[PDB]
RNA sequence: UGCCGACAGCGCUCUGGGGAAUUCAGGAGGGGAAAGCAGAUGUGCCCCGCGGCGAGACUGGCGCACCGCCGGACGAGCUG
């Protein structure tokens, strides 16, 4: 009911908020 | 802007939506001129004059000693359109309006005005010439 | 955040009842300054933007405690000079800006309905009652609680008047209009103690309006029956008893409801030769219900429940109490 | 259903006057489909709907594009006299006479769309 | 003067009395309007007084209803009798701020002791009002059970549902999932048919060479328990299942006789028979739903059911979209959804268009018009057939 | 004075309950 | 043309939410799409797998002013994701569909038809998407859901009523924050049909301005309808938000 | 269990779920905003539903089926890995022997085909696992160990394999003692696997409070 | 959009230019927050004063669509 936490503790920024997260490009050589 | 064909415009039917300047209002009532009638006359059409309540306030800073063309403006028969801004400078209140519309014709008289508006394309000037009225750019005429 | 300079006036307010504690015997210095930390810090955790009901209830409680503990502790050094009445105002500002904080907590509320009955301000009473009760038109409970308190005090137009805007508004539970009936026959009764309501046809008449209400069932009528069964020392308990009997049948006929207040009607004022010839009628009546075209496990439900509470009353025969174990064992 | 019914006082024979003007000047199109089509593309100027048609659910339809295009419709009471006033040999139901940038035709468009906007 | 206002909104009603009323002539002052804005401004002028949720979505339903048409409710003159204090309007008077300038008529109608002002009217009732809106949420929340955000969904869907009669008159959301139901299951029933027919042909080889109609193979797979048991016409099975006397079931006899697949385990013949028992009663719900969706297809659109015929006309309704899409979409667009066939295939596609628009935007469609329609057809192939 | 809920009058009667009820208290 | 099944790529709009997507010959507009995988319209809508679920729908100017007017170039149109969106004219409710897949699932849509099918349309495609709530009455009595909107960001209109300045002041005086954002659409020959239309522009905006807004930005949508003007402005202050 | 939402309130549903959850759903049958639907149609969709719950558990039983099979088979196997990767495996083996000819780096990468002859043919950094990374036993390392963990796997698996593949037993042949050789390799597997969970970390030099 | 790239021309910028940790000093914007001290007086009683409801009882004049107005001044009871 009420158990212990986990710890998890350990740049610009990758996918979108503002558009529905549009992920940052992977730069295929193709693309 | 719609409606602008090579400084020409074509959208300025009767009745024609002109502008009153402060100084145009000046010299025509003091050359005893019936504003409407001379306008109808230079015109040929049917008009309706506005008077910004910039112009309005700048009869007003003119002192007592101009009450009847105070009065002659404020004739109530004519539209009323405000202005939205901290200036009450009558020739920029002008030719801001005039850019953002393009639908009127303007009637002042003093030529640096007429300078300013003569930049602009498609703008009609009209200024009295101490017999009657007189048009500069409108083609209709 | 201003929340310090809130606490400023409350404190500095709270200041020379204080001042008059410390220039009495009645607490040390360092208790003194213990006193003051407390209240400051307290006063800080009710103006503080996020608070809730249960930190309103918990300052209440110590302030009031404190108030207790000082007139224990001025009894004992026999002193009559100070009041409490610094301590009850101060008190009743804390439930005033509770209820403008927080005004949706029914708990908050009738903690300070209790308060004020405790501590006898029944004028105020009733205005903090008429504001919960604009607050939340839907509770029964809190409907109840005002009217209830209304008819112990005797104004009895005025219970009706609670109880009837109550009748008006809460219309999705019945228990309202039990309640409403309960206290008007407690009315009546009242009456007959002191011995229109010589017929008291006002029973009759909320029976008649829960007929069309929205929750009008046979469970609901049947609950009617129960809550009419109490007390049947009256005088018309016959009639409002015949008449709901004659209603359900009406209206619900072959209802286990209406088998069950078949069983249980003819046992109104009984508890004593009269009690064993009406539990032998009342026998018949459920013999007859019980092989009668019901859904007998219903039936025999509610049975077994009446049943549950016979056996719970004492006081019977032997031979008696065994039929009916096997009565009870043959469902 | 057909609430926006023309009615009697010559406001039905000024349409079929307009309606044989545009069958003339060749900005008409006509039954149904074309109809469906020309407000699809939106060049419809105003559109008229008969009323006596055999069930209605076609000039039902219609109404429903004329709600998403908003293009002035309206009720006309017969059929067979859409077909004499357009010039068919055939009865039409379904008739949208569209706009072009130079005519008087457009002036009398302009005129018969306020009547029916002042209508419905 | 302002002493109260109502505010009716999606959770419920609430009044508000007010302490320290507007800037009246200040109302277009900048300084004001943010102060209309900051809550820790317009909290100092409005505090709460009396609330009223509803019980019931019926009962907003009703409460909406009335409201729109402009009626007041009983027991939101129940909550006005409860709140106001009573007179009758002879020395003084209460007054109060509302929205609808004819609730506001109906309510100094039932009460002679209030002024009722319309926000239409009287413009700092109305910015009031227009304020208690703006930060409506941050003042219920004290005993706001939930948001408003939910609940409002829910009374706008109900309000329109009930004014435009939408479900009287909407079943293509059934229809168009029925038909792709019988398109997944009917593949379905495919794969397992093959699978079942490989994996117990892999015993057997003789049932396949012999018996077409996989579904009747599945039933004798199912009925056959394993090749060593074998009797022809045992028990209730084989004479409702195909010939069972002289023309099958010895056949199958002599098959299983000569055959010579290999011996199958008990666990896997236990396997392929729970798989043979899944596929014949996937097989029988696809003609449940073959009954049922023709019988659907009869109840909603008749005409269209009866000259195309009910699975591919349904194949259309959904391939549309919707009846209304179907409707809306113009003749050349169903074409799209020698020269004899092309001229055939334009005029059912006209014919087709208009029974669509026919079955679609009657309220509760006929048979008749698709009858006629399909004898149109029916003699427009004679006049075909003619030349 | 808003502090209180006065006793219901027949003008004050909404319901049919009430109604009924205060012509009982009437007759009385 | 842009046929199905070309492979495009898809790049953020400077207005948040719209994207564009470009390919080969062609560059359109499109939304990210709530409910996945199911048309509106028949409109066209675009795949893509992420390393599925994901799927926009294109809009076509042609069909809704909304589109034509950020083809032209507004500057900006209020509705960021998450701006509560009151909508005028829900005609069947196109744009109102495209509307709501721009303002998410975090945002609200109230949407106002009058006529009665358009208003079936409308409800189904709220039943499909759920930040869209349909109210259907006359737009020109918004007493008839005062219990039914709350306090909305940005007014979009597009009805075309003769009263249009009167109907959106007395709806924004309903309805709108301080600091309000509002576009609408002029049919110039509804408004006004012998006029010419710049000043029949002009007219409007006066009376707007009348209706205490202040106008900050106006275009004609020229090549996708002609004689139509998005008007973009503000009620009661001057910068956009608060 | 639950017809409509008009049932929502007599519908009893503890019965496959818990609560805490099926009561917050039939608030949820309350205040939804689902139109109405005809008993007709929900006969067809609960039918349906009966299709979809009978298709659930001949699935579970034929689960159940394939690891009493495999285990009939090739315990060793499935002594190491588990029924069902080692059902694919076989799978993409086409057989038994099919299998037990690979070498243990094909089993390595048993399945990840097209990204092992990209990587080749052009170079590129080859994948390190197939279908043993869903295997049970990988899923308890970490990364350097779970490569570490996918080289040990595959080569045991192929002495698994050959062993179930080849060597006979003389069928008084309990499967314990049949599967003892993947049993061995389970537990000498498990522990190193906990070894190099355990290995430490790099002992860095304790700084005080002053750079001292 | 790959490095480096001489001269000449231009820009920026100079306790040279990068980069990482970390410390302090401000700025700009997004949400979340009943965020709500306009005049902060214990309770209960009665009496007085004033004021409201308020059953009921009158009364004046007006009233050429004639249909009713509007006003004075008594009032049980309740209450601030
Ligand atoms: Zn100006």
């Amino acid at each position: 009911e009420l158990s212990v936490r986990v710890p998890q503790l350990p740049g610009p920024p990758d996918t979108l908020s503002d558009w529905y997260n549009i992920p940052r490009t992977n730069l295929t050589p193709e693309l | 802007p719609s409606s602008m064909f090579f400084e020409h415009n074509e959208a300025l039917v009767p009745p024609y939506n002109v502008l009153v300047d402060t100084n145009f209002l000046s010299r025509t009532v003091g050359a005893k001129l019936p504003l409407l009638e001379s306008a109808m006359d230079c015109l040929y059409a049917s008009v309706n004059i506005i008077i910004t309540s910039c112009v309005m306030a700048e009869l007003e800073k003119l002192g007592p000693r101009y009450r009847v063309a105070l009065m002659i403006a404020r004739d109530e028969r004519w539209q009323r359109l405000t202005c939205d801004h901290k200036g009450t400078y009558a020739d920029d209140c002008i030719v801001d309006r005039v850019q953002k519309h393009r639908i009127y014709i303007v009637a002042t008289n003093d030529r640096d005005l007429k300078r300013r508006i003569r930049k602009i394309p498609g703008v009609p000037i009209m200024s009295v010439q101490k017999g009657k009225y007189a048009i500069e750019r409108l083609p209709g005429a | 955040a201003w929340v310090a300079d809130k606490a400023r006036f409350y404190l500095e307010r709270a200041a020379p009842e204080l001042r008059e504690w410390e220039e009495k015997e009645i607490f040390t210095k360092d208790e003194i300054r213990n006193l003051v930390a407390k209240r400051s810090d307290f006063e800080h955790l009710v103006l503080a933007p996020g608070t809730k009901p249960t930190d309103f209830l918990n300052y209440v409680n110590w302030e009031r405690s404190l108030d207790r503990l000082r007139a224990k502790r001025c009894a004992r050094l026999n002193i009559r000079s100070v009041t409490s009445h610094a301590s009850q105002a101060r008190t009743f500002g804390i439930f005033e800006r509770a209820v403008l904080k927080h005004p949706g907590s029914i708990e908050l509320w009738l903690a300070y309905l209790e308060f004020a009955a405790q501590v006898k301000a029944t004028k105020r009473w009733r205005r903090i009652m008429t504001r919960a009760l604009r607050l939340h038109p839907m509770n029964a409970s809190l409907w109840t609680l005002a009217g209830r308190r209304a008819a112990q005090n005797g104004d009895m137009q005025r219970a009706r008047a609670h109880f009837l805007r109550g009748c008006r508004f809460c219309t999705r539970e019945p228990t309202l209009w039990l309640e409403y009936a309960r206290c008007e026959m407690d009315w009546l009764a009242r009456m007959e103690a002191k011995k229109p309501a010589l017929s008291g046809a006002i029973p009759i008449a909320v029976f008649d309006v829960a007929r069309k209400q929205p929750f009008w069932g046979p469970a609901a009528a049947e609950k009617f029956f129960d809550v009419f069964a109490k007390f049947g020392h009256l005088s018309c308990h016959e009639r409002i008893i015949s008449h709901v009997v004659t209603t359900m049948q009406e209206l619900f006929p072959n209802h286990p409801c209406t088998w069950s207040v078949h069983i249980r009607q003819p046992l109104v004022g009984v508890d004593t030769p009269a009690f064993p010839k009406a539990l032998r009628e009342s026998l018949a009546r459920l013999k007859a219900a019980l092989q009668s075209t019901t859904d007998r496990k219903a039936l025999a439900t509610k049975m077994v429940a009446w049943m549950d509470g016979i056996l719970a009353i004492e006081k019977l025969d032997a031979a008696i109490r065994t039929v009916l174990e096997h009565t009870k064992r043959s469902l | 259903a057909a609430w926006p019914k023309a009615e009697d006082p010559a406001l039905v024979q000024e349409l079929l006057d307009c309606v044989q003007q545009a069958s003339h000047y060749r900005q008409l199109k006509k039954g149904a489909n074309e109809t469906t089509k020309s407000v699809n593309r939106g060049t419809s100027e105003l559109v008229i709907l008969a009323a006596d048609t055999q069930p209605l659910s076609i000039v039902l339809h219609i109404p429903l594009i004329c709600e998403e295009k908003n293009v002035p419709y309206v009720y006309v009471p017969s059929k067979v006299a859409l077909g004499r006033a357009c010039g068919v040999s055939r009865a039409v139901i379904a008739v949208s006479l569209t706009s072009n940038e130079a005519s008087d035709l457009n002036s009398k468009i302009r005129a018969l769309r306020d009547k029916v906007e002042r209508l419905a | 003067v302002v002493n109260f206002l109502l505010f009716e909104s999606a959770v419920g009603f609430s009044l508000f009395e007010v302490v320290h009323q507007a800037d009246t002539v200040g109302l277009e002052l900048p300084e004001v309007k943010d102060a209309m804005k900051t809550l820790d401004k317009f909290g100092k002028m409005v505090k709460l007084r009396s609330f009223n949720p509803w019980t019931s979505a019926a009962q907003g339903l009703e409460a909406i209803n009335l409201i729109s048409e402009g009626i007041m409710p009983e027991y939101l003159k129940s909550a006005l009798e409860m709140n106001l204090p009573q007179t009758s309007g002879k020395k003084s008077k209460v007054v109060l701020g509302v929205a609808d300038k004819k609730l506001a008529g109906e309510i100094t109608a039932a009460f002679p002791g209030v002024q009722c002002e319309a926000a239409d009217t009287s413009e700092v009732v109305a910015a009031l009002l227009r304020g208690i809106r703006t930060h409506a949420n941050k003042l219920h929340k004290s005993l706001q059970e939930g948001d408003i955000g939910r609940a409002q969904l829910g009374l706008g869907h109900a309000y329109s549902r009930a004014k435009v009669k939408f479900s009287v008159h909407k079943n293509d959301n059934h229809i168009i999932q029925g038909i792709a139901t019988l398109d997944a299951l009917d593949k379905s029933i495919n794969q397992g048919a093959m699978r079942v027919r490989e994996w117990y042909g892999w015993h057997f080889p003789e049932l396949i060479r012999i018996v077409s109609d996989n579904i009747t193979y599945a039933k004798v797979v199912l009925a056959i328990g394993n090749k060593s048991s074998l009797t022809d016409e045992s028990v209730d099975d084989l004479a409702n299942v195909l010939n069972q006397d002289q023309d099958k079931a010895l056949a199958i006899i002599q098959a299983a006789k000569v055959s010579m697949g290999q011996d199958i385990s008990e666990v896997d013949l236990q396997m392929v028979r729970d798989l043979a028992s899944n596929v014949t009663s996937m097989a029988d719900y696809r003609r449940i739903l073959a009954e049922s969706l023709d019988k659907k297809m009869s109840e909603v659109a008749p005409n269209l059911q009866v000259i195309l015929g009910t699975p591919v006309a349904a194949r259309l309704i959904a391939h549309a979209g919707s009846l209304t899409n179907l409707a809306k979409y113009p003749a050349s667009t169903l074409q799209i959804l020698p020269k004899v066939k092309g001229r055939i295939s334009r005029y059912l596609a006209n014919k087709c268009s208009i029974a669509s628009r026919i079955d679609n935007f009657s309220e509760k469609p006929t048979r008749h018009f698709g009858e006629v329609l399909r004898q149109q057809l029916e003699q427009r192939l004679e006049w075909y057939a003619k030349g | 004075d808003a502090s209180e809920l006065q006793p219901i009058t027949q003008k004050t009667s909404g319901t049919e309950l009430e109604q009924t009820i205060l012509a009982i208290m009437e007759e009385s | 043309g842009a046929k199905a099944g070309k492979k495009v790529i898809v790049e953020p709009h400077r207005h948040k939410g719209v994207f564009v997507a470009r390919g080969g010959k062609e560059d359109l507009l499109c939304t990210a799409n709530l409910v996945p995988g199911e048309s509106v319209y028949g409109e066209k809508r675009i795949s893509v797998e992420t390393p599925t679920k994901t799927e926009y729908r294109i809009w076509n100017p042609f069909r809704s002013k909304l589109a034509a007017g950020i083809l032209g170039g507004l500057e900006t149109i209020y509705m960021k994701p998450g701006s509560k969106v009151l909508y005028l004219g829900a005609a069947s409710g196109t744009s109102v569909s495209h509307v709501a897949d721009i303002v998410g699932p975090t945002g609200a849509v109230y949407a106002v038809e009058f006529s009665h099918r358009s208003g079936r349309d409308l409800i189904n495609m709220a039943t499909r998407r759920t930040n869209v709530i349909p109210i259907v009455e006359d737009a020109r009595k918004p007493m008839a859901y005062r219990m039914l909107v709350p306090m909305v960001d940005v007014i979009f209109a597009d009805v075309a009523q003769p009263d249009q300045a009167r109907i959106v002041g007395i709806n924004a005086r309903l309805f709108l924050k301080q600091g309000g954002g509002l576009l609408i659409s002029i049919k110039a020959s509804c408004i006004d049909s012998t006029a010419p239309p710049e000043q029949v522009f002009a007219s409007e905006v006066q009376k707007l301005r009348e209706d205490k807004f202040f106008p900050k930005e106006q275009l004609t949508l020229e090549p996708y309808e002609r004689d139509h003007a998005m008007v973009s402005c503000v009620y009661l202050q001057k910068e956009f938000e608060g | 269990a639950l017809g409509l939402r008009t049932n929502a309130p007599n519908a009893d549903l503890s019965e496959i779920l818990p609560p805490e959850i099926e009561a917050a759903v039939k608030a949820a049958a309350d205040i939804s905003m689902g139109t109405e639907i005809s008993t007709e149609d929900y006969e067809n969709i609960k039918l349906l539903a009966v299709q979809v719950v009978e298709r659930s558990e001949y699935r579970r039983q034929l689960a159940e089926y394939l690891q009493n099979r495999m285990k009939a088979i090739s315990p060793n196997m499935t002594e190491l890995i588990g029924a069902l990767v080692g059902a694919r495996l076989i799978a993409h083996s086409g057989s038994l022997v099919n299998l037990a000819k690979n070498p243990g780096s094909t089993i390595q990468i048993l399945g990840a085909e097209k990204a092992l002859f990209r990587a080749l043919k052009t170079k590129h950094a080859t994948p390190k696992y197939g279908i043993i990374y869903h295997a049970s036993l990988v899923g308890q390392a970490s990364g350097p160990n779970k490569g570490k963990i996918a080289r040990q796997l595959a080569a045991k698996i192929a002495l698994s394999v050959r062993t179930d593949a080849f060597e006979d037993f003389p069928e008084n042949a309990d499967d314990e003692t049949r599967a003892a050789v993947g049993i061995q390799a389970r537990a000498k597997l498990e522990n190193n696997l906990r070894l190099l969970e355990g290995k430490p970390l790099n002992k860095g030099v304790a700084l005080g409070p002053n750079g001292i």
